[PDB]
């Protein structure tokens, strides 16, 4: 995973 | 490492170009095709019949009008986070900015979708319907014909935590209908609904807290939960079985499906009793 | 034989507009004439009628914006197999 982020998180 | 739900669809004992032989047809919102997970993935076809918003004083931002539709062509073809990363998409506007469309405007698009086929064909197509309404005689017709005519079709079991049987698509028999689980791998809870369930679902796959493309910026990433998301899964599943067997029919298709299944992992106490026996304990994967 | 169908989710309902589903193997020549037709039969009881699109390639018909009066009408032209009052879908 829940969330946002700027970028591919993984 | 990676995003929970494709460790979810990859056996237990990631392919870099899967369903590339497919084209996938969404029919949805607006999409940010400029997005760097799908820039060159999503082709947007010049069709569009949506119905308009609600609200006098409504304010037609593009992150937000492309929202669904974004995420969901990530699901599928995206080149970090979504399943068949060789498949090619084309996007049809059928849901105006707040995700609302009419039956008229989705039959318009399945129309499309055949007409562009006779014209150009390429391989086999796998056309994803996100979205749900009451029964419909007349959109369960059109579905069974598009797929009697040869074309594999995916949708969302509806998220109001009831009877897929009552809404459509989800309710045509020819349609292969996904309902939503999380990584519990139990069936989705959305506020006070939920994933829906019964006879009509063919099979759950993951549909909560899922990495996908975010039209708030060209490289942003949300989470999303629903049955679209679950669908989605399903077709990008679907691309990848058909584009390493092109030959399989509809029949052999839903056979690969079910049988790559991970099997009773869903506790059945979730469902209202007498559904229990009729919705299918299955949650899609990949084949090895 | 030909019915009238609507959506049984009363606020999900779209009055006004009316999908016309003609029988199976209906030739798009055929849709075309029957759409004029109720137009013209329409316009003799003194309503406006506009013909939105005409469907061929899955389902033959046409979609139409007119009065629900005219539906006992619609059902008895030629070739009409049944008739669906417009109706939402919402993204999943």
């Amino acid at each position: 995973c829940k969330x946002w982020w700027p970028t591919y998180p993984c | 490492s990676i995003p929970w739900n494709l460790e979810r669809i990859t056996p237990p004992r990631q392919p870099p170009d899967g369903g590339s032989l497919v084209e996938v047809y969404l029919l949805d919102t607006s999409i940010q095709s400029d997005h760097r997970e799908i820039e060159g993935r999503v082709m947007v076809t010049d069709f569009e019949n949506v119905p308009e918003e609600d609200g006098t004083r409504f304010h037609r931002q593009a992150s937000k009008c492309d929202s669904h539709g974004t995420h969901l062509a990530g699901v599928v073809s995206g080149r970090d986070a979504g399943v068949a990363k060789g498949a090619s998409m084309r996007s049809l506007r059928v849901l105006n900015c707040q995700g609302k469309g009419t039956v008229s405007g989705t039959l318009i698009g399945l129309e499309f979708i055949r007409k562009s086929q006779l014209v150009q064909p390429v391989g086999p197509l796998v056309v994803l319907l996100p979205l749900a309404g009451g029964y419909s005689r007349v959109l369960n017709a059109a579905c069974q014909r598009l797929a009697r005519a040869g074309v594999v079709l995916v949708t969302a079991a509806g998220n109001f935590r009831d009877d897929a049987c009552l809404y459509s698509p989800a309710s045509a028999p020819e349609v292969i209908t996904v309902g939503a689980t999380n990584a519990q791998d139990q069936p989705v809870t959305l506020g006070t609904l939920g994933t829906n369930f019964g006879r009509c679902v063919d099979l759950f796959a993951p549909g909560e807290d899922i990495i996908g493309a975010s039209s708030d910026c060209s490289t942003c990433f949300v989470s999303q939960s629903g049955t679209s998301q679950a669908a989605a899964h399903v077709a990008g599943i679907a691309a990848m079985m058909l584009s390493a067997e092109p030959e399989l029919t509809l029949a052999e298709l839903r056979q690969r499906l079910i049988h790559f299944s991970a099997k009773d992992v869903i506790n059945e106490a979730w469902f209202p009793e007498d559904q229990r026996v009729l919705t299918p304990n299955l949650v899609a994967a990949l084949p090895p | 034989t030909a019915t009238f169908h609507r959506c049984a989710k009363d606020p999900w309902r779209l009055p006004g507009t009316y999908v016309v589903v003609l029988k199976e193997e209906t030739h798009l020549s055929q849709s075309e004439r029957t759409a004029r037709r109720l137009q013209a039969q329409a316009a003799r009881r003194g309503y406006l009628t506009k013909i939105l699109h005409v469907f061929h390639g899955l389902l033959p018909g046409f979609l139409v914006k007119m009065s629900g009066d005219l539906l006992e009408l619609a059902l008895k032209l030629p070739h009409v197999d049944y008739i669906e009052e417009d109706s939402s879908v919402f993204a999943q």
